[PDB]
């Protein structure tokens, strides 16, 4: 069970998204800047994506 | 009827309020999504939004904050759960919009309403990867002004030998909580590393939702309020311990688990660290 995708980091969200749904298609994935602080709760249905100012991903995408 | 989620009962928390202690006059600023003040098994006692679209700290939009103040302070009475320190004077610094995320500066903004207000205890459910000067500043500068702050230790999971400990609860002036099921065993998504304090609860943890439900959530989230819940216990029994005090009361009354790495000084024992000498069981 594919749940990090490190390959996905300096990708467009466009592209991550698409990935990230091939792999895990029931995925609820948020989109957020990355440098924000979120709740840390563990949500294995969930994927975030943190991007940079360009909607690149900036950091290794993961589930929880 | 009221039930007693399992995790209470784990860290002794029946123990105090057998002796009479349930957190009375302690005040707690849960700096979150906000805190659904309609929920019938919670009172809230005041806060404010840091958030600068969602101005009103008594609706949370997320769900994620009123969870994490049942955890810390659910009312004892006949419905619902009940909380670690349920008569504690709960706050909600709502900080995160209905998304879960937040700005650093909003963070900050809320731990400086919270030492500008004379809370007792933060509890931050709540980190990132990185931190800030400024973020290490607003931490260091409560708990310098006498707060207990809590806060998750994220959920990185492993990651060799690297610490995956997030911020706040990476900093030394902070206690970095990580998560433990019923069977005291690490969650797998439990966050690791040398800044790893104590241990609580962080499996199926059942708290209150906003729209007066109540739900099973996983997390360090949820660990921490246990801590900070039990914070506020131990000052309800010894009001003039500080903050250095509380804290060192739960490092030095944990239950060893496994090595430091993964499970910090242990599970804490709320029971024990209130006692006046304090030993690990
Ligand atoms: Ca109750
Ligand atoms: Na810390």
């Amino acid at each position: 069970m594919k749940t990090e995708w490190p390959e996905l980091v300096g990708k467009s969200v466009e592209e991550a998204k698409k990935v990230i749904l091939q792999d895990k298609p029931a995925a609820q994935i948020i989109v957020l800047p990355v440098g924000t602080i979120v709740t840390m709760e563990y949500r294995i249905d969930r994927v975030r994506l943190f991007v940079d100012r360009l909607d690149n991903i900036a950091q290794v995408p993961r589930v929880g | 009827a009221q039930s007693v989620p399992y995790g209470v009962s784990q860290i002794k928390a029946p123990a105090l309020h057998s002796q009479g202690y349930t957190g009375s006059n302690v005040k707690v600023a849960v700096i979150d999504s906000g805190i659904d003040s309609s929920h019938p098994d919670l009172k809230v006692a005041g806060g404010a939004s840091m958030v600068p679209s969602e101005t009103n700290p008594f609706q949370d939009n997320n769900s994620h904050g009123t969870h994490v103040a049942g955890t810390v302070a659910a009312l004892n009475n006949s419905i619902g759960v009940l909380g670690v320190a349920p008569s504690a004077s709960l706050y909600a610094v709502k900080v995160l919009g209905a998304d879960g995320s937040g700005q650093y500066s909003w963070i900050i903004n809320g731990i400086e309403w919270a030492i500008a207000n004379n809370m007792d205890v933060i509890n931050m459910s709540l980190g990132g990867p990185s931190g800030s000067a400024a973020l290490k500043a607003a931490v260091d500068k409560a708990v310098a002004s006498g707060v207990v702050v809590v806060a998750a230790a994220g959920n990185e999971g492993t990651s060799g030998s690297s610490s995956t400990v997030g911020y706040p609860g990476k900093y030394p002036s902070v206690i970095a909580v990580g998560a433990v099921d019923s069977s005291n065993q690490r969650a797998s998504f439990s966050s690791v590393g040398p800044e790893l304090d104590v241990m609580a609860p962080g499996v199926s943890i059942q708290s209150t939702l906003p729209g007066n439900k109540y739900g099973a959530y996983n997390g360090t989230s949820m660990a921490s309020p246990h801590v900070a819940g039990a914070a506020a216990l131990i000052l309800s029994k010894h009001p003039n311990w500080t903050n250095t005090q509380v804290r060192s009361s739960l490092e030095n009354t944990t239950t060893k688990l496994g090595d430091s790495f993964y499970y910090g000084k242990g599970l804490i024992n709320v029971q024990a660290a209130a006692q006046h000498h304090h030993h690990h069981h």
